[PDB]
């Protein structure tokens, strides 16, 4: 068993009230200023010279929404996450050689961004269910073989 | 390196943490233990019932320890030379956990003072929290 | 943080490196490529024949780049803001390799100036080499 | 094939001229001041408060020699290193929970300590053969299962 019905509830319900645009863009922009070296992977996204520039960069906004939409694929099928991020794994690994621990940094910002947005509703238990999900995602995006 | 910018950003956040050192400290440990069950193994002798007495009391100890580092921000090591040997030499706590705790705390701040935890501010106290962890884990600088 | 102690220790070592920037730089890359074959993949267009012309010439470029950081030791970033974007954004060199190079160099120093590479000195330039790598890999400090 | 006869030669011959006492003690004392946090694992070894104290500590000297004698077990049988460090693996892992990357830090100091001692004889190729050996050792000292 990957998740429990209790966790599934925390994931699905919380995900239902999530605005992919705002949260996704917030998570990406925050990842790039808090952990500046992740910028290297984003060479074609224009201006990333300052926190303010990142926050107003439109390519960052757009890509941030696509990331959060991707997190939506995991939610739709929690027990098959691995197979879902199969394509994205080879892209993030084989093609775009990304350090595996970066998927973890990005899961940490998303959780913090979710906490800032949902406040007290983002209880310890709800957070626990989301750590498993973001953790499950980061893992699946790092393939060693096949 | 903690720039004057980080320093002040740290002080502003701590002005909103002061007067809640017990509440926030108690919630910090709660998320840590609930979100990362493995961190509980360091506390076999605690009545770890989600929100018990020892959780809130230990929580206050930790968050108060943080506040000290905020006072002596310029020389965090010295103001923690005691806890360092505890966590480093005696307890020999796995360094990863410090990041999980530092993380658990930022999540508490996001909940109670989201507008304040701006990205530039987030960057600051996360540089400060890493400065604190390195000390409690011992490093040649 | 680089203490005045580290600073001077770095300068003393570099006084024995100066006047050999090409020889030591050439031997630094040689050990790197020979001891860690995977680092060669970054140089497809080089005549990597153990000790060729491009190895010694590139070696001198690297060791000279180091010397600069020794001159501007107080503000290593600025004196490398150019190479940082190169290695970080353009080349996107895996950060590990910087440690392999920093290591390859300490091995050269051990060979030619063992008595000088004392433990306290070893600690210093290894703190300095990490200061250099972080810059060429980009970090919020 | 783990090693080549050429590497075997570099390992065995160089090892023959090695003084376990001096090199072993040098490697351990250097590991503890260059990477101070490795001291935590050595709580019963007395005074480790200063570089000078470490260098003169007798428990460090003694243990440093036992470490280098251990590296001698790898040399005697290069193709069976893993089976040799079987006991030491469980000790360093299961018992003394040591970070795996520390065995690597210790292999880096030994190589540097060997270079300082053997000078120009510690050629790139000789160093290459020793990296494989110290690397092989560090690896074998980190068991995940069984
Ligand atoms: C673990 C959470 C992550 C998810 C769910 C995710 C999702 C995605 C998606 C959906 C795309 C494709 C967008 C497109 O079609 O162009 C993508 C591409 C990309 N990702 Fe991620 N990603 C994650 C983490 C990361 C991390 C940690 C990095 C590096 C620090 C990264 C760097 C990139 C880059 C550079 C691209 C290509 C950009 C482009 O198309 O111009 N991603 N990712
Ligand atoms: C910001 C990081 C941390 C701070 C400021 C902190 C602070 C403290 C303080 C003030 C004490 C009380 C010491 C005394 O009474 O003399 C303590 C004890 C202790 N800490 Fe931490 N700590 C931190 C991180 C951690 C982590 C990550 C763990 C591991 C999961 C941990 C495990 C323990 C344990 C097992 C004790 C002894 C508790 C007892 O027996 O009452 N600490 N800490
Ligand atoms: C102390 C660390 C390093 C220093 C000081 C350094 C310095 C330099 C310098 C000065 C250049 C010449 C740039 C120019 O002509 O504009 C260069 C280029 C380059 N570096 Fe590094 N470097 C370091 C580490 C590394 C590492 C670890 C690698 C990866 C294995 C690497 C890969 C390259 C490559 C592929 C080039 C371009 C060479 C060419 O096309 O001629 N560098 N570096
Ligand atoms: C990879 C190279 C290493 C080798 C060949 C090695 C070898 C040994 C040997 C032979 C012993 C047993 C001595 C005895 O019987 O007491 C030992 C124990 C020990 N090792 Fe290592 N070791 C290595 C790396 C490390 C590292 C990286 C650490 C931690 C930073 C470490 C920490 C310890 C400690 C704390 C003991 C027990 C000390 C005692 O008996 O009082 N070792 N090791």
């Amino acid at each position: 068993s990957d998740f429990t019905q209790e966790e599934r509830q925390f994931i699905v319900n919380l995900w239902g009230r999530v605005d992919v645009e705002q949260i996704g863009a917030e998570a990406l922009a925050r990842l790039l200023i808090v952990y500046p070296w992740t910028q290297r992977f984003f060479s074609s996204f224009g201006n990333l010279s300052s926190p303010s520039a990142i926050l107003h960069n439109a390519k960052v906004h757009a890509h941030g929404k696509k990331v959060l939409t991707s997190f939506g694929e995991a939610v739709k099928n929690l027990d098959q996450i691995k197979q879902t991020f199969a394509q994205l794994s080879e892209l993030h690994s084989d093609k775009l050689h990304v350090d595996p621990e970066n998927f973890k940094l990005l899961g940490n910002i998303l959780i913090i961004v979710l906490a800032a947005h949902f406040g007290k509703d983002f209880t310890p238990a709800s957070q626990a269910a989301w750590q498993k999900l973001v953790s499950a995602v980061a893992h699946a995006l790092a393939l060693r073989y096949h | 390196v903690l720039s004057p910018g980080d320093k002040a950003n740290v002080k502003t956040v701590w002005s909103k943490v002061s007067g809640h050192v017990e509440d926030y400290g108690a919630e910090t440990l709660e998320r840590l233990f609930r979100v990362y069950p493995s961190t509980k193994t360091y506390f076999p002798h605690f009545d770890l019932h989600h929100d018990s007495a020892q959780i809130r009391t230990h929580g206050k100890k930790v968050l108060t320890a943080i506040g000290e580092a905020v006072s002596h921000i310029d020389d965090i090591a010295s103001a923690l030379s005691k806890l360092s040997d505890l966590h480093a030499q005696t307890l020999r706590v796995d360094p990863v956990n410090f990041k999980l705790l530092s993380h658990s705390f930022l999540v508490v701040l996001a909940v109670h003072a989201p507008s304040l935890l701006t990205p530039e501010v987030h960057v600051s106290l996360d540089k400060f929290l890493v400065a604190v962890s390195n000390v409690l884990t011992s490093k040649y600088r």
